[PDB]
C-alpha cells in the first residue's frame, strides 16, 4: 500500500491527540453492542447481558485500551502494517477463529467512534485517511487465510 | 425486526437532527465521495466540487427521504418503494453502497450530536439503515 | 420481495429434493465443515466424521425447517421464530455463516438435480435462502 | 499462501476436464441474473432485458469463456496468482471500478458451475480446494487497494 505524505500526517496529528483508553472502551462496548453477535468471541469476559452490563463491564473496557493502543503499533509504522499484524493475524485466524468481515465492522466503528471524539477536527480529508488506515490493519490480520 | 424501543430512538434522534437536514445531508454525501471515490461513479453528471450545489440539494432528498421513513417508520417499505424502482433496477446500484452511504450518515450524526449517538442509539440507527438499505435494494430479493 | 414466480421456483425444487430431505441435509453440513473449517467450531459436541449418526440426525432437522417454510414460504418468518432465539441469542451464530451453509445446499442442489437448477431458478432459491438466513438472524435486526 | 500437494492435484486433475467456454458462459449469466446490480458494468453487451436473453446474448457466452480462461491462468500458476494477476487487477479496479465483494461472489457462482457439471465427481474435498482457489484468486484482483 502507498502513503501519499498529507495522509500520513493526518494519520499522525490525529493519532497524536487521541485518549487510547476513552476510544478503546467505546469502540469495543459499540462492537459487542451494535453487532451482538462479536459478543461469542468475547465471552470469557463475564457478564455481556445487556448493554448497560457492557459498558459497565471491567474487561471490555480494559481490552478496549489493548486494541487502540494495537491501532497505534501501526501509526507507529506506516510502512511495516503487514509485519506489526503479523502476530496478532495468527491470533485472530487460526486461534480464535474470527471472520474477517469483522475487523471491517470493527475499523468502521472506530472511524464513528473518532468522528465524535473530534469533531470538525475530523475532517473529510482526515476521515479518507482513517478509513484507509483501518482498511489496511484489516488486510493485515486477514493475512492470514488468502 | 425494528422493535419499540428502536423505533424511538430513531425518532429521537431525529428529531434532534431535523433542523439540519440540508447540511447533514450534504455532508454526508461529500464525505461519501472523498473516503469513497468510486461512490462517483454513479453521480458522472454532478458538480462533484466541494460546495456545490447540486450536491447540496441532492443531499436535501436523500435526508429527507430518511426524515420520512421515519414517520411512518412501521412501513419502511411501503413509504420508500417508489425509490427501489429507480435504484435497484434504473440506477442499478451496487448493494455495498448503502452500506456506505450509511456509514457517512452516521459519521455527520457523530461530529455534530456526538452525545447522542450513545451506542444504543447506534444500533438502533443501524438496524434502520439496514431496512432502508434493504428497500431501496428490493426487487432484488 | 418473493415474487409468486419465486414461490413457485422453490417449491419446485424442494419437490425435487423431498424425501433426499435427509441426505441432503449431511451432505450440505460435510461441505460446509470441510470447505469452511471455522464453521466446525459451533458443533463442538458432534460427531463430524464423513458419514455420522448426528450429522444425517442434524441434517435432518436444518432440511425439515428449511421444508417447513418451504411450506409457509408466506410466512417464513413465523413458521421459524422459533429458532432465531436459538442461534441469535443462545448460539450468536455470525450472519456469515448463513451464507456459508446457504452455498453448501446450491452446490448439493447442483451435484443431484442440475436439469433443476437453472440460472433463474438459482436466483429465486438464493432470495429463499437470504430470507432464512435474516429470520435465523433476526434477534440482530 | 500456501498449497497442500493434495490440494494442487485435486485443481489441476479437474481442470483438465472444463468446458471453458459452456461453464465460462454459464458462470457469466447466473452472475448477472442472480445478481442484477451486475448488469449496470456490461451495457456495451446490449440487451441483457431477460434471463432468457441474458442467457443467449453473444457476447456474454463470448465474455464467458473469457474469464474462465483466465481462472486457466491462476491454475496453470498456483505459487503465483499474486502477480499473474496484476494487469487484470488494474482493469477490474482503477478502470472498471468493481467492488471486490463481487469478485466472491463471482467465484461463489464458479463453484456451483462446476458443481453442476461434475456432480459427484466434485467431491467435498474437490469443492474446498476450489473455494481456495477461487478466493485466492480474488484477493488478487482486489490486491490493488489495500
Ligand atoms: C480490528 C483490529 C484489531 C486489533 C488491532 C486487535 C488487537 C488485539 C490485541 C492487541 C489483542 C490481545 C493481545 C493479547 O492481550 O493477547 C487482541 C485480542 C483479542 N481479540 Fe483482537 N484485535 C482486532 C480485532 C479483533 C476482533 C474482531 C476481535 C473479534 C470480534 C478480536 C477478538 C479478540 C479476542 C477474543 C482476543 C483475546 C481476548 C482475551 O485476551 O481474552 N480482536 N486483539
Ligand atoms: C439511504 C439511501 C438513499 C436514499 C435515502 C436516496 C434517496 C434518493 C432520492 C430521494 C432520490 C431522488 C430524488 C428525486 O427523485 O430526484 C435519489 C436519487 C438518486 N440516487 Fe439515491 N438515495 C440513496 C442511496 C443512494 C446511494 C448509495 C447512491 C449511490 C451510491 C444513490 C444514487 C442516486 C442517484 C445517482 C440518484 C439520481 C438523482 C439525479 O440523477 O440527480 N442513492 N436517491
Ligand atoms: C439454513 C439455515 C439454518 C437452518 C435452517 C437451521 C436449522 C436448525 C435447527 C432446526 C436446529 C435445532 C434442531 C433442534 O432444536 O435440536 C438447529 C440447531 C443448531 N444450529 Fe442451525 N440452522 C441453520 C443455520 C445454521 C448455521 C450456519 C449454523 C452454524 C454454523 C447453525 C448452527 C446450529 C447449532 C450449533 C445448533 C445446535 C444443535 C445441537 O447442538 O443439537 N445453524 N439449526
Ligand atoms: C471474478 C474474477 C474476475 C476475472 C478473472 C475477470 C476477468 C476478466 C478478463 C480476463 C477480462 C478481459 C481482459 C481483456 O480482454 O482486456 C475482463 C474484462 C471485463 N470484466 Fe472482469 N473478471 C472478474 C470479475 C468481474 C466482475 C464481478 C465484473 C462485474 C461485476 C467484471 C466485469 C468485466 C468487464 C465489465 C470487462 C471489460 C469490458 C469489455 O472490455 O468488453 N469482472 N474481466
Amino acid at each position: 500500500v502507498h502513503w501519499s505524505a498529507e495522509e500520513k500526517q493526518l494519520i499522525t496529528g490525529l493519532w497524536g491527540k487521541v485518549n487510547v483508553a476513552d476510544c478503546g472502551a467505546e469502540a469495543l462496548a459499540r462492537l459487542l453492542i451494535v453487532y451482538p453477535w462479536t459478543q461469542r468471541f468475547f465471552a470469557s469476559f463475564g457478564n455481556l447481558s445487556s448493554p448497560t452490563a457492557i459498558l459497565g463491564n471491567p474487561m471490555v473496557r480494559a481490552h478496549g485500551k489493548k486494541v487502540l493502543t494495537s491501532f497505534g503499533d501501526a501509526v507507529k509504522n506506516l510502512d511495516n502494517i503487514k509485519n506489526t499484524f503479523s502476530q496478532l493475524s495468527e491470533l485472530h485466524c487460526d486461534k480464535l477463529h474470527v471472520d474477517p468481515e469483522n475487523f471491517r465492522l470493527l475499523g468502521d466503528i472506530l472511524i464513528i467512534v473518532l468522528a465524535a471524539h473530534f469533531s470538525k477536527d475530523f475532517t473529510p480529508e482526515c476521515q479518507a485517511a482513517w478509513q484507509k488506515l483501518v482498511r489496511v490493519v484489516a488486510h493485515a490480520l486477514a493475512r492470514k487465510y488468502h | 425486526v425494528l422493535s419499540a424501543a428502536d423505533k424511538n430512538n430513531v425518532k429521537g434522534i431525529f428529531t434532534k437532527i431535523a433542523g439540519h437536514a440540508e447540511e447533514y445531508g450534504a455532508e454526508t454525501l461529500e464525505r461519501m465521495f472523498i473516503t469513497y471515490p468510486p461512490t462517483k461513479t454513479y453521480f458522472p453528471h454532478f458538480d462533484l466540487s466541494h460546495g456545490s450545489a447540486q450536491i447540496k440539494g441532492h443531499g436535501k432528498k436523500v435526508v429527507a427521504a430518511l426524515i420520512e421513513a421515519a414517520n411512518h417508520i412501521d412501513d419502511i417499505a411501503g413509504t420508500l418503494s417508489k425509490l427501489s424502482d429507480l435504484h435497484a433496477h434504473k440506477l442499478r446500484v451496487d448493494p455495498v453502497n448503502f452500506k456506505l452511504l450509511g456509514q457517512c450518515f452516521l459519521v455527520v450524526v457523530a461530529i455534530h450530536h456526538p452525545a447522542a449517538l450513545t451506542p444504543e442509539v447506534h444500533a438502533s440507527l443501524d438496524k434502520f439503515l439496514c431496512a432502508v438499505g434493504t428497500v431501496l435494494t428490493a426487487k432484488y430479493r
